[PDB]
């Protein structure tokens, strides 16, 4: 009951991917041979981690996973690493030409191709459900299959399965880390396209990860690897009320109901932590109070943005290790007397809390500290508009003299999708403007 | 794998061809019998991009070599990788083509391109995801530049959905005296503008006044200027040939550096350029944005940059390369169009050329470009407005008119480089 | 109260069944158009290609006419 199944799409999606099943092995105590020593119930059971993980009856404990990429190269590596005990074949699925960073060539020209297979797939892991309860969808925005072929996915998702929930962790490029000009119109295409059939989805800006690793893990030029240890830790947090059990915990579906007021507005700031290498970490215990005051420094959000310049619709406070409603209680009062937290008027201003007693872990070779207590703060601002914004501007420098579009009309597209996708954005933005504004 | 097929014809193509596998040979650790003997993994990882594995744990370039007389070809057997070249992979005739694009392209060519596709179509069908073709060639002859052209439009009509790529040396009088030149270059990139996807302007007017004004050589042989090409050809297919992220393969590439499909012209540049007994981070940046750098004969600052892709190659502090490149940016944005965001990337190779610490290598879709265009042109017209020489080409049965409508077209071409370079945000 | 409760399911069952039926109409429309699209593209540059060797046999032929002189 209440399974989960992940999909990860493209490079992006699938090293993330690697990051976070590697960290929820570790969590759960799970060896790359999928055994899991501490399970005394062999071939099944319905404990909390059983949620992400099927199990067989030789003992092993398969992530309900499916890797998709259009090229090989980034899945081979999973094929042929660490944790490739872990996923039967099957759930890994590649094809041999790549979207080419184009958003027509994922959701139509290659993407068609292997459309059907991948929904076989997933399909044979929710057979093995007794009780699905969704898909975690992680891509980015920029690839042409992270764009694309997801748009394509989430599209087809909502006809097979219906309105099964659907969530996703989406990469917002930044250009440190970018590989295509052309990122912009990936990014509102696929955003277009998957907003109708996504129910929640947390962005994560490559931007805020690279340089959070650079300020607080003194890493002088982060890699995908040291941004996605970080990017799996949020996730984690995230997903932690779903693979862990206690009294004070409280269910993600649960968060969700306070996080979305319509359905168009529903894309959370995740804040995180604390993020702090080994070497400061030494002989300085950071306290709940601390930890707590972190998640309204902005330096510390997924994604870069101003919330003390926007409305609160929503926030969430997702606690993890060695922490007691007392001390929360008592940081959460002190921080209202303190900071820039203004709500909407049509939303009730409470902080809502969940406590999970699992402490955080840390993959061996990593940047982060090992901490005995860390956060998330999940909040819906108006704020997050502006990355919407940033990215709409791009586009429009670029779409203006209709730079790049032959590379899509000739895929087959049409600059009418262009257009259409681009006042769906400014619809969307009118709608963050909207429901910060008082009632009459 | 991904595999390019790669085309040589005439003397230019097959000259610049050699050096290019005799160079990415040795960075591979190929030697001329096609044995590896390298020390790193790093070199056979997309080994399979270039090269066919035969039995033996032999590799052989998947290239084809074309000329329509046996010269060079004949001597292109007797260099040093001489032998690591399929033998079935050559294809040759004997007339020659005389300097004459319509030879090439409507005659003697077309006789001999039909015998070129049986082995194109063989490399082709055995190549588990062709990505497209590179094809080296001059554009001032008669083979390369119009049997080359026929052959980019007849295997583009058999793979019309692959990348077609080009290597095109244009021509200088400081370095030919054959006066029909201006013709068949301006015949050549009449076909170039419609049917490639991108062109790397290999310019003999750069190339003789790096070798002369920079390098201080008085009398620059062919051999100085196909080491300047082949250090170029080696540096821009290096994201194509090792594990990297950024433009790693030709569509990736052809999407991130070319904005309007006719706008397919790339100025390339190489550093360090310096003479003998005469190389930071900064000093390497800035010197591969200098117009004395470019492999095409424009500068820059004369235009702007619509796309830019830079490849630094060797040890180097990564940090370091992002802030210079930032840097350079920063103090030159009036050269860079502002509607296209981010458009310069970079990719840095830990795998240095033979005989340098550290390199670098730089690609620019430059709207620059044109004063290359205006120079063939102010040729090509100074002669054709006397209809000189002419009889050459209408005796293989064009007429005038096939003249003006590629000369039209290369003009219109320059036309549209303003335009973009006229262009702005407001 | 019970014809309000069976009106209020049914209803329900009626608006996801309309969601899906929407969202795979559209796609198969948004398929069908891309590949008439794509395929209108490769389409005119092979009929551009062939009029290129339409080009060369007729150059090929005033050269022959010529030579007959
Ligand atoms: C005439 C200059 C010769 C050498 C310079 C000092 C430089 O060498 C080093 N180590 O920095 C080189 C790279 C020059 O900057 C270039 C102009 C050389 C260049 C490409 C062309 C000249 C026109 C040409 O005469 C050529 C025969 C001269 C010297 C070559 O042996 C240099 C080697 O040739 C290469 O192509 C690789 C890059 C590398 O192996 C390089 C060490
Ligand atoms: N955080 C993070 N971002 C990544 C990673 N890999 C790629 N990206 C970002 O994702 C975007 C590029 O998309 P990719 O996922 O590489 O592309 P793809 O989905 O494989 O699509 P194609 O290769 O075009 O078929 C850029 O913004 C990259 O910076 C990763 O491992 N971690
Ligand atoms: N850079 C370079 N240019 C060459 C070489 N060989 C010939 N060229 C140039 O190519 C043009 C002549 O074309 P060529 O290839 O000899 O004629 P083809 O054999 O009929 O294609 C002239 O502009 C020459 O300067 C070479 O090895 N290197
Ligand atoms: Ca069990
Ligand atoms: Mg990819
Ligand atoms: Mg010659």
């Amino acid at each position: 009951m209440r399974e989960c199944i992940s999909i990860h799409v493209g490079q992006a999606g699938v090293q993330i991917g690697n990051a976070c099943w590697e960290l929820y092995c570790l969590e759960h105590g799970i060896q790359p041979d999928g055994q899991m020593p501490s399970d005394k119930t062999i071939g099944g059971g319905d404990d909390s981690f059983n949620t992400f993980f099927s199990e067989t009856g030789a003992g092993k404990h398969v992530p309900r996973a499916v890797f998709v990429d259009l090229e090989p190269t980034v899945i081979d590596e999973v094929r042929t690493g660490t944790y490739r005990q872990l996923f039967h074949p099957e759930q890994l699925i590649t094809g041999k030409e790549d979207a080419a960073n184009n958003y027509a060539r994922g959701h139509y020209t290659i993407g068609k191709e292997i459309i059907d297979l991948v929904l076989d797939r997933i399909r044979k892991l929710a057979d093995q459900c007794t009780g699905l309860q969704g898909f975690l969808v992680f891509h980015s925005f920029g690839g042409g299959t992270g764009s694309g072929f997801t748009s394509l996915l989430m599209e087809r998702l909502s006809v097979d399965y219906g309105k099964k929930s659907k969530l996703e962790f989406s990469i917002y490029p930044a250009p440190q880390v970018s590989t295509a000009v052309v990122e912009p119109y990936n990014s509102i295409l696929t955003t277009h396209t998957t907003l109708e059939h996504s129910d929640c989805a947390f962005m994560v800006d490559n931007e805020a990860i690279y340089d959070i690793c650079r300020r607080n893990l003194d890493i002088e030029r982060p890699t995908y690897t040291n941004l996605n240890r970080l990017i799996s830790q949020i996730v984690s947090s995230i997903t932690a009320s779903l693979r862990f059990d206690g009294a004070l915990n409280v269910d993600l579906t649960e968060f969700q109901t306070n996080l979305v007021p319509y359905p168009r507005i529903h894309f959370p700031l995740a804040t995180y932590a604390p993020v702090i290498s080994a070497e400061k970490a030494y002989h300085e215990q950071l306290s709940v109070a601390e930890i707590t005051n972190a998640c309204f420094e902005p330096a510390n959000q997924m994604v870069k943005c101003d919330p003390r310049h926007g409305k609160y619709m929503a926030c969430c406070l997702l606690y993890r290790g060695d922490v007691v409603p007392k001390d929360v209680n008592a940081a959460i009062a002190t921080i209202k007397t303190k900071r820039s937290i203004q709500f909407v008027d049509w939303c009730p201003t409470g902080f809502k809390v969940g406590i999970n007693y699992q402490p955080p872990t840390v993959v061996p070779g990593g940047d982060l500290a090992k901490v005995q207590r860390a956060v998330c703060m999940l909040s819906n601002t108006t704020a997050i508009a502006e990355a919407w914004a940033r990215l709409d501007h791009k586009f429009d420098l670029m779409y203006a003299k209709r730079a790049f579009v032959h590379w899509y009309v000739g895929e087959g597209m049409e600059e009418g999708e262009f257009s259409e996708a681009r006042e769906d954005m400014a619809a969307l933005e009118k709608d963050y403007e909207e429901v910060g504004v008082d009632s009459v | 794998m991904r595999e390019i097929v790669h085309i040589q014809a005439g003397q230019c193509g097959n000259q610049i061809g050699a050096k290019f596998w005799e160079v990415i040979s040795d960075e591979h650790g190929i030697d001329p019998t096609g044995s590896y003997h390298g020390d790193s993994d790093l070199q056979l990882e997309r080994i399979n991009v270039y090269y066919n594995e035969a039995t033996g744990n032999k590799y052989v370039p998947r290239a084809i070599l074309v000329d329509l007389e046996p010269g060079t070809m004949d001597s292109v057997r007797s260099g040093p990788f001489g032998q690591i070249f399929r033998p079935d992979n050559f294809v040759f005739g004997q007339s020659g083509a005389g300097n004459n694009w319509a030879k090439g392209h409507y005659t003697e060519g077309a006789e001999l391109v039909d015998s070129v596709l049986d082995v194109v179509r063989k490399e082709s069908e055995s190549c588990d995801c062709l990505q497209g073709f590179q094809l080296t060639h001059s554009l001032g002859g008669g083979t390369g530049s119009g049997m080359g052209t026929l052959l980019i439009s007849k295997i583009r009509e058999e793979y019309p959905d692959r990348i077609m790529n080009t290597f095109s040396v244009m021509p200088s009088p400081k370095v030919s005296d054959t006066v029909v030149e201006p013709y068949n270059a301006t015949l050549s990139v009449h076909q170039l503008v419609e049917n490639t996807d991108e062109t790397y302007c290999i310019d003999n007017e750069a190339l003789y006044d790096i070798c002369f004004r920079t390098l201080k050589l008085t009398t620059p042989t062919y051999g100085d200027l196909n080491h300047l090409v082949s250090a170029t050809m080696s540096g821009v297919t290096t994201c194509l040939r090792f594990p990297g992220q950024l433009n790693a393969d030709l569509r990736k590439l052809a999407v991130n550096m070319v904005p309007f499909p006719r706008l397919h012209f790339f100025m390339p540049g190489f550093a360090p350029l310096t003479s003998r007994g005469s190389l930071t981070v900064p000093e390497l940046t800035q010197q591969m944005f200098d117009s004395k750098n470019m492999m095409a004969a424009c500068d820059p600052r004369h235009g702007r940059y619509l796309t830019v892709a830079a490849i630094f190659r060797g040890r180097m502090s990564m940090k370091e390369v992002d802030e210079q490149m930032l840097n350079v940016q920063n103090k030159n944005s009036s050269y860079f169009v502002e509607w296209i965001p981010n458009n310069v990337k970079t990719a840095v190779c830990d795998i240095p050329p033979r005989g340098l610490k550290m390199s670098a290598t730089f690609i620019g879709n430059s709207t620059a470009i044109q004063e290359l265009f205006k120079r063939i042109s102010e040729q090509f017209t100074a002669m054709f407005r006397r209809k000189a020489f002419l009889h050459w080409y209408t005796g293989e049965g064009m007429d005038e008119m096939e003249f003006t409508e590629a000369e039209s077209n290369m003009n219109d071409l320059v036309s549209e480089y303003q335009q973009y370079q006229d262009a702005t945000a407001d | 109260k019970r014809e309000h409760e069976r009106e209020v399911i049914q209803k329900a069952i009626e608006e996801n069944n309309n969601f899906i039926k929407m969202a795979k109409e559209k796609l198969a429309q948004k398929m069908e158009s891309n590949k008439e699209n794509r395929e209108a593209h490769l389409a005119a540059m092979l009929e551009r290609l062939q009029e290129k060797d339409k080009h060369a046999e007729e150059v090929r032929k005033n050269k022959e006419l010529k030579e007959e002189a």
